[PDB]
């Protein structure tokens, strides 16, 4: 007999909703990856890209790239993401050196020509160009110190040329492009091509606005965003509201209805009838009763009061009685106005010598655990 | 500093007293918090939940531990307040010998709290972290304290010991005085003055509680320690722990499972260590609040339902009685104590000679004003002419260091 | 000539709404109670970012130039607020010695004090409040433009009579967002041991 | 009270033994399988996940036992106090020695505990009387000594 | 009793200081040696142990 927390209930999302800004111009990636001229690595070229739609599948599906190594996104996810700036960096290096263009490397490229951050969030895309591109391509050998992440340095002798003749496999010129996605919390400007879809309100849905994923009940709100603000945070720092990117309306995000489920039961030797408490939800989100603890299903409400049997909370107790489970406001005990007046005394004429058991723990079972045998049982290689 | 004016023959006996009401405050329960470890660690995520199962019972054991604390908060609150087997009520006629309990009995115009309980309830101020309600609502707590009040006022200690028995309130206070070795005549011969000192002292409790928020500092501390623990527990969701982000739904938007599992396992490792820290902090804090609930139950057993002879256990004085007030997640005792106030210095002697036999006081002390010898109660100056009724013989003069030659009156002579 | 900029130059750190909350943020800010250089032409350092304020009568000051040496063989930002259009560009201008090609970006968009906070890629905040010489009062600056240009910059000049220049520094501020989601007060956590306590306790009131 | 203390210790050891079956992110939770399958340079990457997990589970169990031992020591000190005051004496502490006026207690041993049979005078058959604080006989007032 | 309390506080601080010598699976427990011997990307994995 008792109340047992069994499981968490959670209302499921009815729909998928994706909202991205209403931009239709395809990004200028052809003007980078198919450009006739690639710069010498010591003065590596940078093109920023924004205010456009980027289909990364057009890049990734081509086997013409010898590597497509991505360091904070996986390439099959790119078309569902959206970013503030892409920063395409472009240059030529020796093919056997391409492994240096990665987060956290050391060598003549990564220390003195072009350094990626130790947490670079982007993709390095590289291919052979011996069929196209020779002392005209240059790199640095010497510097007074290592260069900072994405530093660029033109100075004067510390430069040399590559020997890229067509008769040379690792000695070939490899064209390298790096994409360096800016995952900043701001109005994003390069989305993948994934379609937007209509707004849904007051229903639980899997939302994605500008690439910010989640699940919730979207509701239109009187939160007075200033014109520049894109989304809002609760006192617990979680996202609490957002602005729709295709029409500037402020939607509060409420997490879909959830709670602990607790089962109220007499002993199974007594009955198999049980009543269910859904903690902290109104009886709309789920012979049905309502309490300050939650919605209570399958227990009948009773206007009489009894001693507490199974405690629910908020002054309500449940019992199994003449049969069904019942729920009632618990009695604190029988009422008694004492017969006081300024000259009345009650004196016991007789007594009872009652015996009353009191039980106390005095010790635990004296356990000893051999921490070496528990962790590394019979093993020198573990010990 | 104070050099006490000691000698081998000087005693100071209080000619007058102050009844003082002290306030003593104790926490009794915490907020019954219950943190859904799967939603905290892996909020809404299947790909995360399938990793958390690699850690075994380290979710279930935390629900087990927090459920243990959550039931104990009702057990504490039950053991402190539910010590009375019946709900007592006071009569319509408040004929309590001049003592004015209207500040601490329920007010029917109002939840049916008293006046002083409303000062106390006004002076204290979404992501798996649910809060469960207490079993006893603040109205039911305020009805157990009404029963403890109506018991204590109408029936003294006897509602704790057996059936509640009425006794007139002046005659109860005469027993409360008798229980501190102050004879009953010190009550009735000062009854209006004692009632006015109680009523005035009760008046100062309202002003004390109304004027400063600092008085309830013990309860606001227990609220604040829990709120700082939840603020910590939730701030720790936003920490990277060495993953690429704290936003679990973004990691799953950005990475394929072979990569994502290496990141998500850092958030699971960090959030799980954060939850085990919070649950350990809460278990240690629940042991502290259990020790305070057992202390509150002990004071309500000995100091409300009785008259504890345990010196300074019931506020700074000789104890008379206590009135419990409910407070948010706590209890408050108005301990009522006799404190002696206006001493005079007297010459004294351990015994007296009359016929070469030595006489000693039955209860009290010998003193002189400087010219005549008297016997008095030891806690209120009341000179009785010395007789074989207030004094008993032992031995002869020669053995008692500091005895005085005197005359003892014989009532039969 | 110096003036004490009492509590001016607080700006919204990020494009995020918050309300009834005490957010603690680390960024370049103008320090509280700092000396601001009160000018009445001169090319100035920039260092980290410039707070600029003017009680301009009749739009006398109108624009700015920013760069390293304000000549060809390097790039330099120009801004001109000509009342027809807010012209912005970063050309390699062969400027004159005292003014009043190869372009890589272009854009267009008494009582009052105009305020701005120029910082680096390149961002401009603004506020424009009536007063009756900086006020002993408080108001946040809102972002006004946020333009990617990738320019090395350390010097600036002004185009045209009072203007006040203050230099930003890295600091932690605690900001009180009100119910309407606007900053009503701030604490500079580096200012004094009381402000170090206010940030430690995340509170404007310390018991 | 005793059965729940035995149950809490049994649940704590059963949880601690069950955690030996948990993967913690290793390839196996059976340590000898990892050592059967791998060369030491690769096996260290797996075994250190089990050591990290098992050590965190032992630190949990020992912390639980230390916090539980403070509750059993508070209970033992309360039992020792009841045996000092309530068995070896007669306590005036109302409701410390069961619900009544206290007379005496008889201790009994029990598995990992103690039991007290507290014997208490509880009054039972009251009658209502008129009463007075004092009585006047001769212009003097009189008061009861022991009544 | 008091000598046990002084001993437990001293033994706790002695245990806490001896735990600075322990490797926890890092290549060394000397923080300045892993910083002077290892490339920064590899050093983060050792320092984080």
């Amino acid at each position: 007999k008792g109340i047992y927390q069994t499981s968490n209930f959670r209302v499921q999302p009815t729909e998928s909703i994706v909202r991205f800004p209403n931009i239709t111009n395809l990004c200028p990636f052809g003007e980078v990856f198919n450009a006739t001229r690639f710069a010498s690595v010591y003065a590596w070229n940078r093109k920023r890209i924004s205010n456009c739609v980027a289909d990364y599948s057009v890049l990734y599906n081509s086997a013409s790239f010898s590597t497509f190594k991505c360091y904070g996104v996986s390439p099959t996810k790119l078309n569902d993401l959206c970013f503030t700036n892409v920063y395409a960096d472009s240059f030529v290096i020796r093919g056997d050196e391409v492994r240096q263009i990665a987060p956290g490397q050391t060598g003549k490229i990564a220390d003195y020509n072009y350094k990626l951050p130790d947490d670079f969030t982007g993709c390095v895309i590289a291919w052979n160009s011996n069929n196209l591109d020779n002392y005209n391509y240059l790199y640095r050998l010497f510097r007074k110190s290592n260069l900072k992440p994405f530093e660029r340095d033109i100075s004067t002798f510390p430069l040399q040329s590559y020997g890229f003749q067509p008769t040379n496999v690792g000695y070939q010129p490899y064209r390298v492009v790096v994409l360096s996605f800016e995952l900043l919390h701001a109005p994003a400007t390069v989305c993948g091509p994934k379609k937007s879809t209509n707004l849904v309100k007051n229903k639980c849905v899997n939302f994605n606005f500008n690439g910010l994923t989640g699940t919730g009940v979207l509701t239109e709100s009187n939160k007075k965003f200033l014109p520049f603000q894109q989304f809002g945070r609760d006192i617990l720092d979680i996202t609490d509201a957002v602005r729709d990117p295709q029409t500037l309306e402020i939607l509060d995000i409420t997490p879909c209805s959830f709670g602990g489920v607790s089962v109220i039961t007499p002993g199974t030797n007594t009955s198999n009838q049980v009543a269910v408490l859904y903690q902290d939800v109104n009886c709309t989100e789920v012979n049905v009763f309502q309490t300050r603890a939650g919605c209570l299903i399958g227990a009948e409400h009773v206007n009489n009061s009894y001693e507490c049997d199974i405690p629910i909370g908020a002054g309500i107790c449940a019992s199994y009685q003449t049969q069904s489970i019942i729920a009632y406001t618990m009695s604190l005990g029988a009422e008694n106005s004492v017969a006081y007046s300024n000259n009345s005394i009650a004196i016991p004429t007789n007594f009872t010598i009652s015996v009353t058991t009191e039980i106390l723990p005095v010790s635990m079972t004296k356990t000893s655990v051999d921490c070496t045998m528990y962790i590394c049982g019979d093993s020198t290689e573990c010990s | 500093e104070n050099s006490v004016a000691y000698s081998n023959n000087s005693i100071a006996i209080p000619t007058n007293f102050t009844i003082s009401v002290t306030t003593e405050i104790l926490p009794v329960s915490m907020t019954k918090t219950s943190v859904d470890c799967t939603m905290y660690i892996c909020g809404d995520s299947t790909e995360c939940s399938n990793l958390l199962l690699q850690y075994g019972s380290f979710c279930t054991q935390l629900n087990r531990a927090l459920t243990g604390i959550a039931v104990e908060q009702d057990k504490n609150t039950q053991e402190v307040f539910a010590q009375v087997k019946q709900i007592y009520k006071t009569p319509p006629i408040k004929d309590f010998g001049g003592f004015n309990f209207s500040q601490i009995l329920p007010d029917p115009s109002k939840s049916k709290r008293s006046f002083i309980e409303d000062l106390l309830f006004n002076k204290v101020t979404y992501i798996g972290l649910t809060v469960l309600p207490p079993l006893l609502t603040d109205e039911m707590i305020a009805q157990y304290t009404s029963a403890l009040l109506a018991g204590t006022i109408t029936s003294g200690w006897t509602f704790g010991a057996g059936a509640a028995l009425q006794i007139p309130f002046a005659m109860q206070m005469a027993y409360r005085f008798n229980g501190i070795g102050v004879t009953q005549n010190v009550l009735y011969e000062n009854q209006k003055l004692i009632a006015n000192q109680f009523n005035s002292a009760i008046g100062k409790i309202q002003d004390s509680l109304s004027s400063t928020a600092s008085a309830l500092g013990k309860l606001q501390d227990v609220v604040n320690q829990n709120a700082q623990a939840l603020n910590t527990l939730v701030k720790q969701l936003s920490s990277n722990f060495g993953a690429i982000s704290s936003v679990l739904n973004d990691i799953l938007s950005r990475l394929d499972p072979p990569e994502a599992e290496v990141q998500i396992d850092r958030l699971i490792t960090g959030r799980l260590q954060s939850l085990q820290t919070y649950v350990t902090q809460q278990l240690i804090r629940a042991a502290e609040i259990r020790a305070s609930a057992n202390l509150a139950a002990t004071k309500m057993s000995e100091c409300v339902l009785g008259q504890s002879k345990r010196v300074d256990f019931c506020g700074k004085g000789y104890h008379l009685m206590s009135f419990p007030q409910s407070a948010p997640h706590g209890v408050v005792f108005l301990h009522v104590t006799y404190v002696p106030a206006q001493e005079k210095n007297f010459t004294t002697a351990p015994a007296i000679c009359h016929d070469g036999k030595a006489h000693f006081p039955r209860e009290g002390v010998f003193v002189s004003n400087g010219t005549h010898w008297f016997v008095t109660q030891r806690n209120f100056y009341e000179p009785q002419i010395i007789t074989t009724d207030n004094t008993f013989v032992s031995g002869n003069c020669d053995v008692v260091i500091g005895i005085v030659n005197n005359t003892v009156y014989d009532p039969l002579q | 000539a110096y003036t004490n900029s009492f509590t001016r130059g607080v700006y919204y750190p990020d494009k995020v709404f918050r309300s009834s909350v005490l957010h603690s943020t680390q960024d370049l800010f103008l320090p509280f109670f700092s000396n601001v250089t009160w000018f009445h032409n001169p090319v100035l350092p920039f260092n980290d970012g410039v707070y600029f304020a003017s009680t301009e009568k009749s739009n006398i000051i109108r624009g700015w130039i920013f760069g390293t040496t304000l000549d060809s063989k390097t790039q330099s930002l120009l801004i001109v607020n000509n009342a027809t259009n807010v012209v912005i560009k970063v050309c390699e201008f062969q400027f004159c010695n005292d003014p009043f090609n190869n372009c890589t970006f272009e854009y267009v968009s008494f009582k009052n004090l105009r305020e701005f906070v120029f910082k680096n890629y390149f961002k401009i905040y603004s506020k424009h409040t009536p007063i009756n010489d900086l006020p002993q009062g408080f108001s946040a600056l809102e972002p006004l433009v946020d333009l990617p240009i990738g320019i090395n910059i350390t010097r600036f000049q002004t185009l045209l009579a009072a203007y006040y220049v203050g230099y930003l520094q890295p600091r932690t501020f605690l900001l009180k967002y009100n119910e309407n989601g606007t900053i009503t007060d701030a604490v500079d956590c580096a200012l004094d041991p009381l402000s170090e306590t206010k940030c430690t306790l995340k509170s404007f009131t310390v018991e």
